[PDB]
């Protein structure tokens, strides 16, 4: 039972930065990598990154590698999203999905069977 | 990033049927390898991977579903259309330099 | 099944009288061994963990200078005096500077000056030290059960992860469905951790030879050491400059990072983050099958269709593997696989996921098989809709002895005596050799210790000259041997 | 230097890579080759002190190979 | 200097609760002088443990001491009434001193 | 039955001297090294020194280094813990332990087992 | 392989630790403690010659 | 044993050139005797302290 909460719905001006949180409980949250993937409502859904848990490596998107930080927490075994500099075309649903690392604890080829979990979805409004 | 996978924008097919949806990408995400997996979207839900490894699906997901691939398109296809399958189908790959392209997402309409 | 692919790959076949198998697992590499009647395991070395480290020495890469400080005395009147050349904190040196009225002594000639400037260490490596006994070894054992996803072997999620340590000689793994392994294995003969620091230097960890860790030219403090400001070979990281014999001045002389890494050339990296956890090293183990038991041998023949949900592939090791879906009833049946000739008058290949089965209708199953060495026939299923997929392997059996030769070579020069443990059944010939092997590598080690592969390459290159221009024809053939094997040795190092 | 002593030749080597194997396996014979080059002079000198240390000329190639080898290395 | 221990520790009767004693590499991470002492109020400290896990002759068995790297541990399984006293851990230094923790108060509610 | 005891409580004023004794029984006083080690009300155990009654070497923390003397009574098998100067910090019980010297009659190793017996502590308030 | 030196190892209380020396060979050796039900097998390498 | 009620295996034997016989009772194993020579050991007629 691998359950991924996230942080409730925020609303907030273009201006600002959200911060979303994807709580991981039910597996090691050290040995996957948390994406996410933001998806507009009504539209076509978006990977934004990756954050390694285990060695806190991160990746991102050419969109969003300027203005989106990944950040997780190995003992409160949650990784953290936060988008600075909203917009209005900003607002979409942004999920946690999940895969794992190798047994080097690496995250060079993800699974085949990644996105497998995915979070509830957290709502951001601008 | 890159440029997302093309799907059909909707999909209908009278129940019990046969339908497909393809999935047409490049020689760089799905022409390139086998990192190809749909996902089922129903409205308010967050996605469920139906489809991994191109024909792979995840334990618990119908044999209803069943995936293919030809060249640089793959295709999903649907056996015995139910009330159920009517959530969006998006297709997303593992791109050779190493991100992830989801398709526009395809709406399939039993009737 | 996590095996394939991985392309330093070896294969164990049989088990001697006690259903025992010496093999020695390596980092980066995998084992699959097979025996009759039994499943066939993958396994790997995927961690070698050592825990709670004691630093040895501290050692300075990047210092600085203050509070420098310069006294002289007229000539023939003895040394300057400095108080701060009282505590080892500053670094000092003595020197002559000409002087005469000018200066402000009364009589000429090179008067003596001392200068002390504060060493303080902006950057320092550790070098840690760890005990045999408290290494971790992790292996996972995969079988053969042709599970869909068991090809991809990073996960080594259904793989059963067991931890070898020097506490206890046995460990046993509990396979579901296929009983259980029990693995002897001897992490104090591997990589001889009480010969070998653990240094680390700026986010980055090498694992380097005690002895030379300990004849590096820097500065260094004790490993217990509270301070952290008496350091030893201060004069090593300062230089000290009389151009003329007119005044003395220290400088220091510049970060020692990069020279460091230059001096790391032939160390394998090691990671030290995160747990002093690091991926090199191999591990002799030995595998008893006595407990382990075919998975599915209770099932009956499946009598249905099968399709192919992935095309054969040929792996990097000369075998086939191919994933085929199920399409008939009687859900837990057995998969008719055979490898045939084109008339299908005799069985030509040997299959290695041993017992196939369709443990779900749904769920695709893949098989791997070692075809022969040209035109084979891959046949699956009972005749109606039966699979027959033709085959070629082009290659040839002496090319595969020539092969099989050179990796075994390889073994050797790189696991030493240890290499005639692999896959060893402890013959009388193996016991021997062994320890020839182990006699003539010690005074090998002895006579070629601390050279370049450049060095081997020339030694052995001359030694091979002297036995060639030899009028004894044993000592001819004796040194000729020694010369190829060193040049061999010499290609084959550095890596 | 510490980098005049690398961590070559310990016998601590396994099949994982080294930390500058590749990059360092030729530098050695990169460095003596341009040495070489700059300095033909000293190269000459060699080959003929080599050549006067003679009697065979397996001995005459190792002395030279050895002195050419050395100079660079000496500095 | 003093080795460190938690303020305070609390278990239910019946149950199994540790104590640790961080140190230094001199003190408990490079030697085995590590003892553990209970003082009962009013009263001089006790010696529990000796050697790291060895124990007194008197001390009962249900105390156990471990040691990994810088750190020792104590055990105790029974978790009785008389277990509730006030927990030293000291360690003969490399420099020929003895140190001591901050002390853990035991309570069994 | 090796039996440590010490003399009574004190009452001192700051800026004075005070003196502990404590009376060893039950061993030879000569083969044991005695240590002082002083509580103060309600805190941790505090290591002081100790003396060899074997040749009267001592060894001193390097606090109470300057004010802490300790002398020992062979005749008597005694030791003394003289703190002088004393300030309202001092205030606190000041036990007495043993640990056995080696054969050769020098203590520098100490005992695994150092501290096994202890003297019922001796208060002192300032 | 080889000879224990404290000889006759005895437990004479159950929670009393019992500290055994043995003289193992050069090489390889396994020190067996107990039987067969969690017996307790250690492994030891003695560099020597 | 740290339980100093009751000490034992520590059997110290005193030899002199008068009584240079004597003999260890150590607990639970016997008996042993000690035949020292201790004239010879150190020819202290010809040493000063
Ligand atoms: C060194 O010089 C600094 C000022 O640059 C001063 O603060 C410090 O006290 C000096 N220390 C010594 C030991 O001279």
């Amino acid at each position: 039972e691998v359950q991924l909460v996230e942080s409730g719905a925020e609303v907030k001006k273009p201006g600002a930065s959200v911060k979303v949180s994807c709580k991981a409980s039910g597996y090691t949250f050290t040995s996957y990598a948390m994406h996410w993937v933001r998806q507009a409502p009504g539209q076509r859904l978006e990977w934004m990154g990756w954050i390694n848990a285990g060695n806190g490596n991160t990746k991102y998107s050419q969109k969003f590698q300027d203005r989106v930080t990944i950040t997780r927490d190995t003992s409160a075994s949650t990784a953290y999203m936060e988008l600075s500099s909203l917009r209005s075309e900003d607002t979409a649903i942004y999920y946690c999905a999940r895969d794992k690392v190798d047994d080097y604890g690496d995250y060079w080829f993800p699974t085949l069977w990644y996105f497998d979990y995915w979070g509830q979805g957290t709502l951001v409004t601008v | 990033s890159q440029s997302a996978l093309t799907q059909p924008a909707s999909v209908s097919g009278s129940p019990g049927q046969s339908i497909t949806i393809s999935c047409t990408g490049t020689s760089s995400d799905v022409g390139g390898f086998n990192y190809v997996s749909w996902f089922q979207q129903h409205p308010g839900k967050a996605p469920k991977l139906m489809l991994y490894d191109v024909t792979s699906r995840p334990s618990g997901v119908s044999s209803r579903f069943s995936g293919s691939k030809s060249g640089n398109t793959a295709s999903l296809t649907i056996s015995g259309l139910q009330a159920e399958d009517e959530a969006d189908y998006y297709c997303s790959s593992h791109t050779s330099r190493g991100t992830w392209v989801f398709g526009g997402g395809t709406k399939l309409t039993v009737l | 099944m996590r095996c394939i692919g991985i392309s330093n790959r070896d294969f164990v076949e049989g088990v001697s009288g006690g259903s025992w198998v010496d093999i020695v697992l390596e980092h980066g590499s995998c084992v699959t061994t097979m025996a009759k009647n039994k499943p066939t395991l993958d396994f790997e070395l995927i961690k070698t963990e050592a825990k709670h480290p004691a630093t040895l020495r501290k050692y300075c890469i990047e210092a600085k200078l203050t509070n420098t400080t310069t006294a002289s005395r007229c000539p023939t009147q003895g040394e300057p005096s400095l108080n701060e050349e009282q505590d080892k904190r500053f670094v000092c040196k003595h020197s002559m500077v000409d002087r005469g009225w000018g200066n402000g002594c009364g009589l000429f000639g090179k008067g003596g000056i001392v200068t002390c400037a504060m060493f303080t260490c902006k950057k320092n490596m550790e070098g840690k030290i760890v005990q045999p006994e408290n290494l971790e070894y992790t292996i996972v054992i995969t079988p053969h059960s042709g599970e869909e996803n068991a090809v991809g072997n990073d996960t080594g999620k259904h793989g059963k992860e067991i931890k070898v340590t020097p506490q206890s000689s046995i460990t046993e793994a509990e396979l579901t469905g296929y009983g259980t392994v029990t693995m002897e294995c001897s992490p104090r003969t591997g990589l001889d951790f009480n010969e070998m620091v653990l240094l680390q230097m700026e986010n980055k960890a090498w694992l380097v030879h005690r002895q030379w860790f300990l004849d590096l030219p820097l500065p260094w403090l004790p490993g217990a050491d509270t301070q952290g400001s008496n350091w030893i070979q201060k004069e090593t990281l300062v230089t000290f400059k009389n151009p003329h014999a007119k005044k003395q001045d220290v400088v220091v002389l510049g970060s020692q990072e990069g020279a460091m890494h230059t001096a790391l050339t032939g160390a394998t990296e090691i990671q030290m983050s995160s747990g002093n956890l690091l991926f090199t090293g191999h591990l002799k183990c030995r595998l008893r099958m006595d407990k382990l038991q075919l998975k599915g041998m209770s099932y009956s023949m499946c009598t249905g269709k099968f399709k192919v949900v992935k095309e054969i592939a040929e792996t990097q090791h000369g075998t086939i593997v191919i994933r085929v879906q199920y399409e008939g009833d009687g859900s837990p049946c057995k998969i008719p696989f055979e490898i045939m000739d084109l008339e299908k008058r005799h069985v030509l290949g040997r299959l290695i996921t041993v017992n196939p089965i369709v443990t779900e209708k749904d769920s695709p199953v893949n098989i791997e098989a070692e075809p022969p060495f040209g035109d084979s026939y891959i046949i699956i299923g009972v005749e109606p809709g039966q699979l027959k997929l033709s085959w070629f392997k082009k290659g040839s059996s002496i090319g595969q002895m020539f092969e099989t030769t050179m990796r075994g070579a390889k073994r050797m020069a790189i696991l030493g005596d240890t290499a005639w443990d692999f896959g060893s059944l402890g013959g009388v010939f193996t016991s021997i050799g062994k320890a020839l092997h182990q006699v003539f590598g010690a005074i090998y080690g002895a006579a070629f210790s601390g050279v370049s592969w450049t060095m081997k390459i020339l030694i052995g290159v001359v030694i091979t000259w002297i036995g060639m221009n030899s009028r004894s024809t044993s000592l001819s053939v004796s040194l000729v041997l020694v010369g190829v094997v060193t040049l061999y040795l010499g290609v084959m190092v550095q890596a | 230097s510490v980098a005049l002593v690398p961590h070559v030749g310990m016998g601590l080597e396994t099949r994982t890579e080294t930390w500058m194997s590749s990059e360092g396996a030729w530098k050695h014979a990169q460095r003596i080759e341009t040495w070489v080059l700059r300095h033909p002079g000293f190269t000459i000198m060699a080959a003929i002190l080599a050549y006067t240390i003679g009697t065979t000329y397996f001995q005459r190639v190792l002395i030279f190979i050895l002195l050419t080898a050395v100079a660079p290395s000496m500095t």
